[PDB]
């Protein structure tokens, strides 16, 4: 399912920002 | 009258824009209690202040390591665009000041949490919960784009939820006043408009694309593009290939299918009735603008709190000392904190 797919990207967790 | 409410908030704006605040306290005024937040060039704590035994949050930037990362600019224009805003959602800043090696800021102390750990915990809130939080969104982006601020940096992580349980907005570290376009890439990966990606010099139009984002996330339990790595986010992102599941009612997807629009010129929140296409949409039908911005409506879901100064709600970290030099630091640099 799309659930299971989300789990295994592994960005379940707080996501950081990109600078530059 | 809300146009007089933004011309009026508009005129207070500019004013404490032009002639600010710097020094307003000290270091040894406050007890620090515990981390309620890391960063790299900064932690966030809740402090207790001596004199009146009221808590804060501080946030503590380290000068030496903001110039490393190139982020002077930043941390100025947060500071700034605090102290100058006003706005029920938009948490307040009651003290900054700075000594040899730190940045200082202080606010009001918002034990609720990040909407994230609720979101995750929980898993999906439903269409009139999650609509209760957009509904706080849509008003506070009508505030910060009449003063010509583009937010940037939305996501569930920079949400925290109040006692009343309502929505607090902190950080404005990548918030940019600016008229026109604007070119920084910029943001977190999930919640970047594809004009950001393509590297297009973009506007406002960014913000209402996050908040489609952010609204599906909130009903969904996960945002619309993901993959293992930024790259293939991107990907996604640029396609426009959304697919909804089956329990989204019809109108959430109309809405949703018209802020996740590629196309800037026909993206809700862009077009010529602006801010008033997403507030006329049936998804809103049940909605009282008004009372939303009055803090007049039961919160569906308040966070439990166990007496002031209680941090049940927020993750363990660890704790470092305070580190004050006797040496200044970065002195020039930071004139005008
Ligand atoms: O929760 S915080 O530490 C926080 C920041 C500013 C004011 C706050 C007030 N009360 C609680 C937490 C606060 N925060 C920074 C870490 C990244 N997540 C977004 C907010």
């Amino acid at each position: 399912t799309t659930y299971a797919d989300f789990i295994a990207s592994g960005r379940t967790g707080r996501r950081n920002a990109i600078h530059d | 009258s809300v146009k007089e409410f933004l011309a009026k908030a508009k005129e207070d704006f500019l004013k404490k824009w032009e002639n600010p605040a710097q020094n307003t306290a000290h270091l040894d005024q406050f007890e620090r209690i515990k981390t309620l937040g890391t960063g790299s060039f900064g932690r966030v704590m809740l402090v207790k202040h001596m004199e009146t035994g009221n808590h804060y949050a501080m946030k503590i930037l380290d000068k030496q390591k903001v110039v490393k990362l190139k982020q002077i600019e930043h941390t100025l224009n947060e500071k700034r665009i605090l102290q100058a805003v006003n706005f029920p959602f938009l948490v307040k800043l009651e003290f900054s000041f700075k000594d040899n090696s730190n940045l200082y800021m202080v606010m009001e102390y918002v034990p609720g949490g990040e909407m994230f750990s609720h979101l995750r915990r929980i898993g999906r809130f439903s269409e009139p919960h999650a609509r209760f939080y957009a509904a706080q969104i849509v008003l506070t982006f009508e505030y910060l784009h009449s003063l010509d601020l583009i937010y940037r940096d939305l996501k569930p992580e920079n949400l925290l939820i109040d006692q009343q349980g309502y929505i607090q907005v902190t950080d404005f570290g990548f918030a940019k006043r600016v008229k026109g376009r604007t070119w920084t890439l910029c943001g977190t990966p999930e919640y970047l408009a594809p004009e950001i990606i393509l590297s297009k010099g973009y506007n406002k139009a960014v913000d209402w694309w996050a908040l489609g984002v952010l609204i599906y996330e909130m009903a969904a339990g996960y945002p619309p593009f993901f993959a293992d790595q930024p790259i293939q986010i991107y990907e996604k992102i640029v396609s426009g290939k959304v697919r909804f599941p089956s329990h989204f009612s019809s109108d959430l997807k109309d809405l949703l299918r018209n802020l996740l629009q590629v196309d800037l010129t026909k993206r809700f929140g862009n077009l010529k009735n602006g801010v008033n296409d997403i507030k006329n949409h049936k998804w809103f039908a049940t909605t009282d603008w008004i009372a939303i911005y009055q803090r007049k409506v039961e919160a569906p879901f308040i966070p439990k709190f166990k007496g002031p100064g209680d941090t049940s709600n927020f993750d363990d970290y660890e704790e470092e000392e305070i580190r004050v030099s006797i040496n200044e630091k970065c002195g020039k640099e930071f004139s005008e904190f």
